[PDB]
């Protein structure tokens, strides 16, 4: 996250962190057993590590749980990241209290000029590389589609939306991919891709979640 | 090689493409150019790095 603040620790209760190796993509928390994230953090080896603030210290709060299933959506298409969303779930079920928590899936999609929150363990520099150990944080609203793809032409679909700032300065980046975009509580994106981080001109893309909540409620349902 | 319009992932590795479209050619060190059958053929590069070339 590049222009945002530290979130606080476990103030983002359904923040993961995917980590195969090292800390690769995040995830959001959808309930005890279930993990969104983007079909391109699919990855051997998963473990995924919940209640995390300093990924880089054991702190007391964390769980770690290996991945178990991975159903990458089955229309994703890695050519164009469309349908860029992908279930895991748990080995065990995570125990949920304060610190880990789910977050609701919407039951509408969000529209321009809705305030989300978006956060992540990704870069904090929009030019090099510093990776922070604590979760950080960024307020970002859903940018207008005309925006959106005017600024990635050809590229923007239904299942994309662009949020952050124009103007620069403040988006999600690299070590991002799979986290959460949450507006009024309701997991709306995933960090999905973008041209550089907080360019000017460059917004975020991120996955519609709202278009997956049936598939996602099913494949839940069936696995 | 350059790339105007370079797009990544946000994952670790990053994997980043060069969406420019261009005709007849893509950019030097394109190992798969693909390109549509039209004259002239628009063609734009698939490969995927972990990293994006310098602007051109
Ligand atoms: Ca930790």
């Amino acid at each position: 996250i590049v222009g945002g603040y530290t979130c606080g620790a476990n103030t983002v209760p359904y923040q993961v962190s995917l980590n195969s190796g090292y800390h690769f993509c995040g995830g959001s928390l959808i309930n005890s057993q279930w993990v969104v994230s983007a079909a391109h953090c699919y990855k051997s080896g998963i473990q995924v590590r919940l209640g995390e603030d300093n990924i880089n210290v054991v702190e007391g709060n964390e769980q770690f749980i290996s991945a178990s299933k991975s159903i990458v959506h089955p229309s994703y298409n890695s050519n164009t990241l469309n349908n860029d969303i992908m279930l895991i779930k748990l080995k065990s079920a995570a125990s949920l209290n304060s610190r880990v928590a789910s977050i609701s899936l919407p039951t509408s999609c969000a529209s321009a000029g809705t305030q989300c929150l978006i956060s992540g363990w990704g870069n904090t520099k929009s030019s090099g590389t510093s990776y922070p150990d604590v979760l950080k944080c960024l307020k970002a609203p859903i940018l207008s589609d005309s925006s959106c793809k005017s600024a990635y032409p050809g590229q923007i679909t239904s299942n994309m939306f662009c949020a952050g700032y124009l103007e620069g300065g403040k988006d999600s980046c690299q070590g991002d991919s799979g986290g959460p975009v949450v507006c009024s509580g309701k997991l709306q994106g995933i960090v999905s891709w973008g041209s550089g981080c907080a360019q000017k001109n460059k917004p975020g893309v991120y996955t519609k979640v709202c278009n997956y909540v049936s598939w996602i409620k099913q494949t839940i349902a069936s696995n | 090689p350059c790339c105007d319009r370079c797009e990544c992932t946000k994952s670790i590795p990053p994997q980043c493409r060069c969406s420019d479209v261009r005709l007849n050619s893509c950019h030097s060190a394109c190992k798969s150019c693909a390109c549509t059958f039209s004259i002239p053929a628009q063609c734009f590069c698939g490969d995927i790095n972990d990293f994006c070339y310098k602007p051109c």
